[PDB]
């Protein structure tokens, strides 16, 4: 029913990807489905990986074939990845995936992780506050995430109890390498100088959470 | 692996058809071929598992055909919504799956909604951290496209721009963002700083000065 993915985010060259995936509402047991994992890449389209059912039904992807070991855990409910020698040519967004028929259609499919290959060191975000720029009745704030690697960085706001008028913008690569990106919501005029705003701002890849209390200014 | 085209369009209400080509042993060979739904930043989402066959959500609008070696997408009626990248599927062997290219699917009958930009100066936070940052947000508009310039003054700003490719956002439109970094010294060295947007021949242009 649904499907979580785990592993580390970033990993260096010619060192081994793992992963693992939990899968909620489904047995890991029935006749027939196959369980797996596809990617997708950048500047690419969807490539599978392969998938594995119990007892040890597997598939695999020829030349991936040769690097990639999968196995799979019943009784825990978790399957997981491996892949050995990855070159920056690996850098994907992984998804765990459901298979079903021997099987040819993938669904439902996992959220998916960023998993960037790169020798270059893990840093975590700057994050300063932008103040409220009007329009009538609404005014908008935010937070500026700066210079983070790898990716994703994830933003809420008062820890979830905002949700109305929320944007997050997709982040941009720079000259340096390092990420940056911002989150604004909108609220009315007239809360500002009552309620507090705070952005929640979430980097996995190196252990961050930075909560931000955006402030008017004087 | 797979080929299909690298884009698709069609205006609001009409018919779009997209192929997926394969060899003999791929599409020819057997039935199944199923085809997926992408919505930018989100994970891909069955569409058809076997060439005519429906999931239960799918909506009738998508139908799929398939002629000899060549699989046909064909989305009916088409909805802001449908806008997106879709792939193609089919079995090689019975050791492997195989994956198509990918199709960018817009619709071209859509209104035109201009930016809103809001800019922003550094913060006193970070100004402190001996850097600069302005922050130019675009959102709400279509088409998807835009472009950039900077003003310190008069006179227009090359060094320090880093901008976005625009992105579809949940309410069907697109948003955008750019930023320029400065020294704290250029940022207080000028009278003010101006970002211009441009989009569809109209712009918008908003400025911030350090007196702020
Ligand atoms: C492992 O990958 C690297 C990437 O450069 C390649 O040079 C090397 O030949 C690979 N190892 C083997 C045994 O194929
Ligand atoms: C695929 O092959 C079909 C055969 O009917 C052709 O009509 C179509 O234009 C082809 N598309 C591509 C992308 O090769």
């Amino acid at each position: 029913v649904q499907l979580q993915e785990s592993g580390p985010g970033l990993v260096k060259p010619a060192e081994t990807l793992s992963l693992t995936c939990s899968v909620s509402g489904e047995s890991i047991n029935t006749g027939h489905y196959y369980w797996g994992w596809v990617r997708q890449v950048p500047g690419k389209g969807l490539e599978w990986i392969g998938h594995i059912h119990y007892t040890t039904a597997v598939l695999h992807n020829p030349s991936l074939k040769s690097r990639l070991t999968i196995k799979i855990y019943t009784l825990r409910n978790q399957i997981t990845l491996r892949l050995s020698n990855v070159t920056a040519a690996d850098t994907a967004v992984y998804h765990c995936v459901r298979s079903g028929g021997k099987p040819h259609w993938f669904s439902p499919w996992g959220p998916g992780i960023h998993v960037t290959v790169s020798s270059a060191s893990t840093k975590g975000p700057s994050v300063f506050p932008l103040a409220p720029s009007t329009s009538g009745g609404t005014a908008a704030l935010g937070c500026l995430v700066k210079d983070y690697f790898p990716e994703p960085v994830t933003v809420s706001w008062n820890s979830g109890a905002l949700t109305s008028g929320v944007h997050t913008f997709p982040a941009v690569l720079q000259s340096s390498g390092l990420y940056s990106l911002s989150s604004v919501v909108t609220v009315p005029s007239s809360s500002l100088g009552t309620q507090t705003y705070i952005c929640n701002v979430n980097h996995k890849p190196s252990n961050t959470k930075v909560d931000k209390r955006v402030e008017p200014k004087s | 692996a797979l080929t299909q085209p690298p884009s698709a369009s069609g205006s609001l209400g009409q018919s779009v058809t997209i192929s997926c080509n394969g060899t003999s042993s791929d599409i020819g060979g057997w039935n199944f071929v199923s085809w997926y739904q992408q919505f930018p930043g989100r994970a891909p989402r069955l569409i058809i598992f076997e060439v005519n066959k429906r999931p239960s959500g799918v909506p009738g609008r998508f139908s799929g055909s398939k002629s000899g070696n060549s699989a046909s997408l064909t989305v009916s009626g088409l909805q802001s919504d449908d806008e997106g990248q879709y792939f193609c599927s089919s079995l090689f062997g019975r050791w492997d799956v195989v994956f198509g290219g990918g199709t960018k699917l817009t619709v071209l009958g859509q209104p035109k909604a201009a930016p809103s930009v809001t800019l922003f100066p550094p913060s006193s936070e970070e100004l402190q951290a001996n850097k600069a940052t302005l922050v130019c947000l675009i959102s709400d508009f279509y088409p998807g496209a835009v472009t950039v310039a900077w003003k310190a003054d008069s006179s227009p700003v090359k060094a320090g721009v880093e901008t976005t490719t625009p992105s579809k956002q949940s309410n069907n439109k697109y948003a955008a963002s750019s930023y320029l970094s400065l020294t704290p010294e250029q940022w207080k060295s000028h009278r003010s700083y101006s970002c211009q947007v441009t989009h569809e021949g109209s712009t918008v242009e908003k400025t911030v000065a350090p007196t702020e």
